[PDB]
């Protein structure tokens, strides 16, 4: 050792909580020095004082289980992502894969920072109005990089090696399961940066929070006959969300959405969070 | 083959069904996890961390909304003045709405357990007070004086160094669990009423100055729980997003 | 067996999934675990605060 | 016996006589990457005493009216020491930090400051006022470097999400009738083990007056907001000639 | 009704043969088993989708057949034909309570009782449900009369 | 898969038919019971008086 | 029988999806097989063979394409000079899409691990001269001089007896697996940029010819791998064939 | 058992292959084989090199 | 010139750290190439 010099902790672990937890009977305390009502917010910790530190309480057992506030159970329900329809009108359409266009599933999504999931599409078809006529059809789903049909008859319907459904619409609604997929260790819904180098000027000032592991190329529906189907056709798509696990909690938007892309905002009517009241000491 | 029957149910499309479906790739492997700091496993994780109060939500802070999250507290001449009131429903709107457990019970429909409020005084350092935090049990009013609302549990705080208090919330209620309550015939689980009295005056000496404010935080207690769960409310689409 | 290929494989949820084809993830949900860990987000802080004492002494 | 502390990394010191408590982002050190993780094959570099100690920024006037300050992180160091010249020189780099915010004032005062570290704060307009345009913000917004920019609609921060929820990200306060100074030490958190410094910013850290600052004529009015930062487990891979931007 | 889309109220007592059944006892506690049988007004059959919603007390209801809460991101909800078989499903205990009760003697509320407000006498909350909502899933109106 | 067929009786809605249906809330807790006085197990009980 | 309900899932024809079907020939017995020499087990034992690279890909060799395998060194009279200069992208077009990897990464989409490029001198026995060979990672553009393209991963060839070298490309990158590079978004996914100088010139003697070509192969390390299967693009059918 | 008629019989695959029928090549694919032989295409050499000496020596 | 391919590995060119890598070659086998249904022929009658 010729060098001296060259020779030369987790905080808190896990446990399960099947039910929440019991109170404790206590009795009443006179003494000094001792405080547990007194804290100091300031240090960003929060608060332990329990119910029998403040009053006298009795014993209670509960068996309230805690089962549904998982993040298995609140995640794992199909919601709407997309409204596909042809009325484009030469029996094609090619939708780029997007999962942000309906409001009410990207609120729950944008709780947590950091995802990592796998999915099961639905597919329920029908006319706009509900009406049902026999009728085939064709899904192709196709990865970026690939090839995209450009007419309702090219060589991409060929399907020789992308993962395809042929279903009617008589049928019951066809169901896949579809694997986590991206190039890094989980999806993100937010990125702080641009995804390329260079200079950045107004001209590419659009490609702020675009990260490229989340687009994951585009999905295509035609009828299968080679000529022009009669019929207008509706496509929805629902999206159930299995074995999740996520990352770094963040505050929940209280402002509506204008695009999918970007968080902006109105900014003239800047909605108060809390419905207002007239007086602060009357209710 | 084996004979069978198809039974009601069949073809049914339901939205919270968990079965097993056909994959699209085989022989797929996944990009393998790194390890991540800060891993969520249940959202009562959450509900634990105290948020801000919106305590001073008047219909005149709606264009300075920066003021709505401080309420003042100043020189009185009388004694046993009132200071805030509010209801202590985490459900219903009005000032829970605001917080990490409003949000979050939202997406619910009954919860049971014990909260508790967190007040910050954040004045001088000369300064000092004494104030008293009540909260009562429901089937009365707000009461109309300070000797009415101590009957109920309340806790006195004295300024100093420690610029904290926390009266807890206890449960006191008649079912296992609570519904949202709303005006009509489910304020049956209402909860009750918080109010906030001066015990002495805020008294200041001279060159400091006669107004200060307090910050009001709230959280839940370890036997918190959920059930039954259900969409918001607060966010809407009506017009279509981009 | 099968060739495991999940989203949650390094710490999983309760082992009464069930599948039937040959890849992992085409495998139900189950029921899940009732861990967690709430005094990284409610005490992340360095020296140990007790409730009884004074904790800005 | 704990209003006192004292931090010391690299040859830095610095010395407080009333502070709070330390907050460990949560509740893990930050570290060097292990082998399990890596998935680049270089051999890295550590510097591990010129880039692992203290950096102060430049200082803000707080006024009687002030909204607030961010700053990005590491942008607000790339063009700063030798820690700037590694993060030019190379591809990835990977690094942990150590916040520390002070700004004092006597015991006449009033006022609070919530001090947060926010990951992933990405930034938006307001849509051209009426909310039909897709604006987009400039790069001069975006990434100001180490001078730091103003905030507009702090009750919204300028991203949708309201204020009163904040207190969920690793947070502190300075209230002025006890402390000075408040102290957050964040690992590194990214869904890669290594990123560029110059296309990606991890986190914002965010001083936001709840309270605002009041005093009686006669008081120095003139109250002063310093931050100071320091990385903590430095690696970098990847060389290539400099490049700024 | 005539715009496609109904909102039923949860109500179990609509008609006599099962309400006198399940007056006999005070207290019950049980779990349900519902099934859907739907078709035209005079039992003819056209092929046609529907959407069933459930919506718990507290959670915003459709005003109309388009709106945003026919996304169900979170509700549970049924997909079916006409020409299907009839659609099941299970239901668990869920009162507040520990017990339905069929009879509640007394006013849910506190305050005063007076004659404009004395048809709350009986009216316990630990028995309203939320409410129950069908469509028609075409966003244009349907030339059938449903049942 | 495996071979099977449907035989006669297949898509019947039988009232009194007793099987095993989809739930729609998973993991769901119900209130926990108490002990509530006067428990009728069987209707030959009440006959009685 | 036993009773049963039919899923979502039901009747749909998923191309991918492996299943039992029923046979048309009962106790058909198949040709014996034989032993024949060179089974391929695995796809990654062809992606190690090197191939040519086609480096110079101008637009005047369209009509003589037999020139573009070879990109020629002469003689110069300045100093520090540079020969060639491409991208490293294995799946984006260019000189790369003439190798057996380049066009087994077009059926995939993500990759990893590293790549090695061999350089192959095709002059007289009498002629010399030191080249050097360098790779930049991403973040610069192509390198104007010399004295900037060496501070990249780079190797100093000699000629000799041994007329070949071997430039490995390491595996340098922030993701664990890469997709197919483009302009636009999918530039993110860039690799670098590689280049080649006159270290010192290209000496010959009296009687022997001034311009002497260079070869180049390329092949992949043992710890390439790759996913996601796709298509082509490089293959179309517009008419029908026959 | 079954009258085992399939193509791949002399060197196969892994066992994990479902089948309900009489004969072999009704059945599944099923999960593949992790082999690879790379030498006989990279190094078809008799006279074995190594990476440490000249090659041509 | 002997048809060999190179045999030179990463840590022989430059110094390398220790990286234990899981990328899993499962996609590349030639079971997994081929078991796609491809269109094959287009049969009508008029
Ligand atoms: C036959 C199956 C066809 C269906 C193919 C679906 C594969 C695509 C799944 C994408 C998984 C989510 C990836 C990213 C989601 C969001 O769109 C982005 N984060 C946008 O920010
Ligand atoms: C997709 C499923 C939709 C069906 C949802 C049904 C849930 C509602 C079940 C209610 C159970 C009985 C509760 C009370 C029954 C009586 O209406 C009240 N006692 C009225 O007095």
């Amino acid at each position: 050792d010729p060098i001296a010099d060259m020779i030369d902790r987790s905080l808190t672990a896990l446990q399960v909580l099947p039910t929440a937890a019991n109170t404790e009977a206590s009795s009443h305390r006179l003494g000094t020095g001792v405080v547990p009502a007194l804290q100091a917010a300031e240090t960003g910790a929060s608060s332990n004082a329990s119910d029998k530190n403040l009053i006298e309480t009795r014993c209670v057992l509960n068996h309230h289980s805690t089962q549904e506030t998982a993040i298995g159970n609140f995640f794992s329900r199909a919601g709407l992502v997309s409204i596909i329809t042809m009325p484009n009108t030469d029996g094609y359409v090619n939708w780029d894969i997007d999962l942000m266009g309906y409001a009410q599933l990207r609120r729950k999504c944008e709780l947590f920072t950091y995802m990592r999931f796998d999915a099961e599409f639905t597919f329920v078809v029908a006319k706009p109005n509900g009406v049902l006529v026999p009728q085939l059809l064709q899904y192709m789903y196709v990865p970026p990089g690939a090839p995209k049909p450009t007419s309702r008859d090219s060589f991409a319907w060929q399907t020789a090696t992308n993962p395809s459904v042929f279903v009617k619409m008589t049928d019951p609604p066809a169901q896949v399961s579809v694997p986590f997929m991206s190039p890094a260790s989980a999806y993100q819904w937010f990125y702080d940066g641009y995804p390329t180098f260079g200079e950045h000027l107004q001209a590419n000032d659009l490609d702020y929070g675009q990260c490229p592991n989340n687009m994951m190329g585009t999905f295509s529906i035609r009828t299968v006959g080679t000529e022009k189907s009669p019929h207008s056709i509706t496509l929805r798509v629902y999206m159930r969300i299995k074995h999740v696990r996520a990352w770094i909690p963040r505050p929940l938007r209280n402002q509506p959405y204008l695009f999918k892309t970007n968080p902006n905002y109105k900014g003239n009517d800047i909605k108060c969070t809390s419905t207002s009241r007239d007086k602060i000491t009357t209710l | 083959g084996i004979p069978t029957e198809l039974k009601p149910g069949t073809n049914q499309f339901l939205t919270t069904d968990d079965g097993v479906s056909a994959p699209i790739l085989p022989g797929f492997h996944p990009t393998p996890p790194i390890h991540i700091p800060g891993e969520v496993h249940n959202l009562l994780e959450i509900c634990r961390v105290e948020t801000i109060l919106e305590v001073n939500n008047l219909k005149t802070n709606e264009t300075t909304p920066m003021q709505r999250l401080c309420f003042p507290v100043s020189v009185q001449s009388k004694t046993g003045e009132l200071c805030a009131a509010f209801r202590a429903d985490p459900g219903r709107d009005g000032p829970w709405q605001s917080t990490i457990l409003g949000q979050l019970c939202r997406y619910y429909t009954q919860w049971s357990g014990s909260l508790e409020v967190t007040f910050m005084f954040a004045g001088s350092f000369m300064a000092t007070g004494k104030m008293l935090i009540a909260y009562t049990p429901p089937g009365g009013n707000v009461p109309a004086d300070r000797i009415t609302a101590m009957l109920g549990t309340h806790v006195i705080w004295d300024f100093g160094l420690q610029s904290s208090v926390t009266l807890v919330v206890p449960w006191i209620s008649n079912t296992h669990y609570r519904a949202h309550a709303r005006a009509g015939y489910f304020d049956y689980y209402t909860t009750g009423i918080i109010t906030i009295w001066y015990q002495t005056n805020y008294v200041v000496p001279i060159g400091a100055p006669t107004t200060a404010y307090i910050v009001a935080l709230a959280a839940a207690q370890d036997n918190f729980t959920m059930k039954l769960c259900k969409d918001t409310e607060d966010i809407e689409q009506t017009a279509n997003i981009q | 067996h099968e060739n495991s290929n999940s989203a949650s494989e390094g710490s999983t949820i309760n082992y009464t999934t069930i599948n039937y084809y040959k890849d992992a993830y085409a495998a139900s949900a189950g029921r899940q675990d009732m861990s967690q860990d709430p005094k990284k987000f409610t005490d992340p802080v360095m020296d140990v605060i007790h409730e009884m004492a004074p904790p800005l002494k | 016996s704990d209003r006192v502390a004292q931090l010391t990394i690299g040859n830095s010191t610095i010395t407080t006589q009333e502070a709070a408590n330390i907050v460990i982002a949560y509740g893990e050190w930050p570290e060097y990457c292990p082998d399990t993780d890596a998935t680049a094959v270089d051999k890295p570099t550590r510097p591990d005493v010129s880039v692992n100690r203290f950096f102060t920024l430049d200082t803000k006037s707080w006024a009687k009216d002030s909204k607030g300050w961010y700053w990005k992180f590491p942008d607000v160091l790339t063009e700063v020491g030798v820690f700037g010249q590694n993060a030019q020189f190379h591809y990835l780099y990977r690094s942990g930090f150590c916040v520390h915010v002070q700004c004092n004032a006597s015991k006449f005062h009033q006022g609070a400051l919530l001090v947060a570290v926010l990951p992933e704060y990405v930034l938006g307009t307001i849509a051209g006022g009426t909310g039909n345009e897709n604006s987009h913000p400039p790069y001069a917004t975006t990434q100001p470097g180490q001078v730091g920019a103003v905030l507009t609609h702090p009750y919204v921060l300028d991203a949708g999400i309201p204020l009163s929820q904040l207190t969920v990200c690793p947070h502190q306060w300075i209230n002025l009738r006890t402390n000075n100074c408040a102290t957050i030490i964040v690992p590194y958190m990214n869904t890669v083990p290594f990123d560029s410094a110059l296309n990606h910013c991890n986190f914002g850290l965010l001083v936001i007056p709840v309270v605002p600052l009041d005093f009686n004529a006669g008081a120095t009015s003139e109250i002063p907001i310093t931050v100071t930062i320091a990385p903590m487990c430095a690696e970098f891979a990847g060389l290539r000639q400099a490049v700024k931007q």
